[PDB]
RNA sequence: CUUAAAGAGUCAACCCUUUGCUUAUCUUCCCUAUUUAAAUGUUAGCAGCCGCAUAGGCUG
């Protein structure tokens, strides 16, 4: 059991970090082989994907691989890179998104702040300076990937 | 006005017809006392033995062989192509053939595993109100014995001919008390399930096409020969994963369709084709 | 030096190589050879021993005594002319017992009872004690081992067919 | 001779399944050429031909409708409106399991060829899909027609692709021969002027549409000729079967 | 050099009452299952001793 909205130091966390910065660093690959057990009590309802369709027989799509209940690899993902604790007035950690963007409320933590991506990244080019958790914003935005459009 | 094929369905019965050898235990010098080899279940994990008893010394192996004539009379054959054959035939080597199979049932190479470390051996064959002993023969040669010619004479008589006549076969092996005697075994489908020995009412035994193929083993003329093997259309021996007559022209199918189609054959290659018939089998298709 | 003399198995296809090697080498142990100064040596093992059986001592093979100690079998083998050389790959043998055999002298002795007690040694069994280079003998006790035969070099003290320590 | 390897069970996650904007679902062989030509250049290896067969494939959503994938917000000029969901274009996702037998020139032994293949595909998509596991990559070999059943039942099980071609055409031939349509190949429509806005500078660009073929899937088993089942590129900016239409 | 490159579907929920499946019924005629056969995998393992024992070694 570990605390989810705090990055508390454990030495095995780390331990991991190391190769996966090392990986990030530079170049080549490292694959992690993840379980999670959770014991939540005999018939507990749980919670597959739910999708996103335009399907008239059903309410309530559940995503389903052959039958059985899993996660989109998409939805996982926004989990992972829910890091971004370097917005003004940060409170929890969101995920990299180019304007801190939180739909699901309705709101976006870094709109017309000069604190986008996009006005760090036209400032980290032109020769202005950075700020080590600056840096890493942009670059984790680098690590999610992305088609930023617009400009020329 | 040319060819001559082979029908679909020539087919041919088997000549030689051993029964099932049945296993007794008796004393060398006490040959009336017998008592029945039993096969033995015990368990592990549950696989068979046989034994022999703790009071007796010797292996008694009996069966029979009835030898049947009209050869060339095929089962399901037509008449042209199988009695064209017959023709190209009449001209075989007989009594090489009878000499080879009585010495192979003399000799005891029918005993497989269980001549394997005998101190003394000993056949008993009994035909036409005649008996005949033999001791100690040599399996991996055709000795000259004046007994194995003079029975061969008659099975050369009938496999030429007509009728037929029944070899009433004992064998005695001095193998010591306790000893394992070694029955035919039987089907296993995975390594670790139960293993399962022949009997017959309880009591060990061996398969006939065993002896079958011990009595047939007389053939020596495949190439680059050497110990005599079994007589099979292709010289197929399984257990070396070789066929010795395999893609040289020297099968019995290629042999055959050359002695109806003008064709000439060697002495050799006419006691293998009338081998192949008194074995049995389809031959077409 | 050592005096080595060969029985190659020859014409037992009938009844399978191996299967005679075993017949022979049985035959040897049972009544007389291996009286300590002698051993066994498989020049063409690979898998199963193989096709020779040589036997080496430094006081010369019996050449004679041999043709009548192995006259139940002289029909599958041929003793080789007593032939000399210095090295011989010397071989031991491998035991691994199964787990209710220990368990059995873990009770009687090795202190511990019931099967609380199995249940402690029988934790983990040998998972997978694998073997290789068989020889099949009944021993006088009444069992089948499946001897194995492992490449030692020499302790020049054999007793029966293999290597021993001293 | 006649070198092959082949790699079972690639199940992928997450592939693009829209081929065209009227084909959505299993990727089509300009794909898998396209990756044989990617490991190519990744490796070095000569790729001669490539055969893809479906062992699972679902696409998400329902029956007669794709699933949507929320699209995040990713250009400029967007932040007065970065806090409402981000207006949204089709992207069908699917979900896979493949087998794949690449003909390859290999004239090394067949370790150095599995090691180079697998450090490849360690680094690969297929159709935009990532790569979950795979088995180990095998090689096989053949000399005469025999040896290639035996390659091509290796591939077992899965269902290949073989090319029917076009009778009418893409729509009456999927209503009357109850096949399936499949993108094969592209037209080039107009040369593109400028390379400001390319993945060169250099490389020849043009606006193109999809040609396509009618394809059917079968065991590779009861496939006969295996050169029917083998994609690769060629004639007119297409791609084709070596063993051209199917009917054995 | 993959219609390349990118993406969280998410909250919530009482399906409820009642019920006659009824009548009747000829499945009939004919039939060659045949030849032939090595279960191999030598089986492949374990029973006793010394032992602080899942260290190693030894008994026919």
């Amino acid at each position: 059991d570990l605390l989810v909205n705090e990055f508390d130091e454990d030495v095995d966390v780390a331990e991991i970090a190391d190769m996966v910065a090392g990986v990030l660093s530079g170049e080549g690959f490292v694959t992690l082989k993840v379980e999670h057990y959770m014991l939540l009590g005999e018939g507990s309802e749980v919670f597959p994907s739910q999708e996103f369709v335009e399907n008239s027989k059903l309410s309530k799509q559940l995503f389903d691989l052959n039958g059985q209940a899993a996660m989109h690899d998409q939805k996982i993902g926004n989990a992972i890179r829910t890091i971004d604790t370097w917005y003004e007035d940060a409170t929890t950690p969101i995920a990299v998104e180019p304007y801190g963007s939180v739909v699901r409320n309705g709101v976006a933590y870094r709109a017309g702040n000069k604190t986008d991506l996009f006005t760090l990244m036209d400032g980290a080019v032109n020769g202005k300076s950075l700020t080590e958790e600056d840096q890493m914003f942009v670059t984790a935005n680098l690590i999610r990937g992305g088609v930023f459009g617009g400009g020329k | 006005m040319t060819k001559l094929k082979a029908p679909a369905v020539l087919a041919y019965s088997r000549k030689i017809n051993p029964t099932n050898a049945l296993m007794f235990a008796v004393n060398w010098s006490d040959r009336d006392n017998t008592t029945a080899v039993m096969v033995g279940t015990k368990t592990v994990a549950t696989v068979n033995f046989a034994n022999l008893p703790h009071n007796k010394n010797t292996l008694l192996v009996k069966y029979n062989v009835k030898f049947v004539g009209d050869v060339f009379k095929a089962e399901l054959g037509g008449g042209e192509y199988s009695n064209t054959l017959q023709t190209a035939l009449e001209n075989t080597d007989f009594g090489t053939l009878a000499y080879r199979y009585v010495y192979n049932i003399a000799a005891g190479r029918t005993l497989w595993r269980n001549r394997v470390g005998a101190e003394s051996i000993e056949t008993v064959i009994t035909v036409n109100d005649q008996t005949f002993t033999f001791s100690d023969l040599l399996v991996n040669e055709f000795d000259e014995d004046v007994d194995v010619a003079e029975i061969a004479d008659m099975v050369a008589g009938v496999l030429s001919g007509e009728g037929f006549v029944t070899l009433k076969v004992e064998h005695y092996m001095l193998l010591g008390e306790g000893s394992e005697v070694f029955p035919s075994q039987e089907f296993v489908e995975n390594s670790k399930l139960s293993k399962q020995l022949f009997d017959l009412n309880g009591q060990a035994a061996m398969h006939d096409q065993k002896i079958g193929n011990a009595i047939r083993t007389i053939d020596t003329w495949y190439e680059d020969a050497t110990t005599p093997i079994a007589v099979e259309p292709y010289g197929s021996v399984v257990r070396n994963g070789v066929a010795y007559r395999a893609g040289n022209k020297t099968d019995l199918f290629t042999l055959m369709d050359g002695a109806v189609n003008g064709k000439s054959l060697t002495e050799e290659d006419q006691m293998f084709v009338t081998a192949n018939l008194i074995r049995g089998g389809v031959f077409g298709g | 030096m050592y005096n080595t003399i060969s029985i190659t198995v020859v014409d037992a296809d009938d009844v399978g190589v191996n299967f005679v090697v075993s017949k022979v080498l049985s035959t040897l142990h049972n009544k007389g050879i291996f009286n300590g100064e002698v051993g066994v040596t498989f020049p063409r093992m690979d898998k199963n021993v193989g096709d020779i059986i040589t036997l080496f001592s430094k006081t010369g093979v019996d050449r004679k005594v041999l043709t009548s100690t192995l006259n139940t079998l002289t029909d599958f083998i041929h003793i080789g002319k007593p032939k000399e050389a210095d090295k011989v790959k010397t071989y031991r043998k491998v035991d691994t017992k199964s787990k209710g055999k220990l368990i059995r002298r873990c009770i009687k002795r090795k202190g511990v009872s019931a099967e609380t007690a199995e249940s402690l040694y029988g934790n983990y069994k040998g998972e997978k004690c694998k073997l290789p280079y068989i020889v099949v003998n009944s021993k006088s006790t009444g069992q089948r081992f499946s001897m194995f035969l492992e490449e030692c070099e020499n302790s020049e003290k054999f007793n029966s067919y293999g290597l021993c320590i001293v | 001779m006649r070198k092959f390897i082949i790699v079972k069970n690639v199940k992928v996650d997450g592939i693009n399944a829209k081929s065209s904007d009227i084909t959505v679902g299993m990727p089509p062989a300009t794909t898998f050429c396209g990756l044989g030509e990617t490991m190519s250049i990744k490796t070095g290896i000569v790729v001669k031909a490539v055969s893809y067969g479906s062992v699972k494939f679902e696409v998400r959503g329902s029956r007669f409708n794709t699933s949507v994938t929320k699209f995040a917000w990713q250009d400029r000029g967007n932040g007065g409106k970065a806090n409402n969901n981000s207006p949204i274009q089709p992207k069908p996702l699917a979900d896979g399991v493949f087998t794949l037998c690449f003909e390859v020139e290999w004239e090394d032994c067949a370790e150095v060829l599995v090691d180079k293949v697998t450090n490849f595909i360690n680094t690969a998509r297929i159709a935009g899909g990532t790569i979950a596991s795979f088995n180990k990559p095998f090689v096989k070999v053949a000399k005469d027609a025999e040896e290639l059943a035996s390659v091509k039942n290796a591939m077992m099980p899965c269902y290949v692709v073989v090319d029917c071609g076009v009778e009418v055409n893409i729509f009456e031939d999927a209503v009357n021969r109850k096949l399936q349509p499949m993108v094969n190949g592209y037209k080039k429509l107009e040369k593109i002027v400028d390379n400001k806005h390319m993945r060169d500078k250099f490389t020849p660009a043009y606006l193109a549409t999809p040609t396509y073929t009618m394809i059917g899937y079968k065991m590779v088993s009861n496939v006969d000729n295996f050169d029917q089942a083998l994609w690769q590129y060629g004639e007119n900016t297409k791609v084709k079967t070596i063993g051209g239409i199917y009917n054995d």
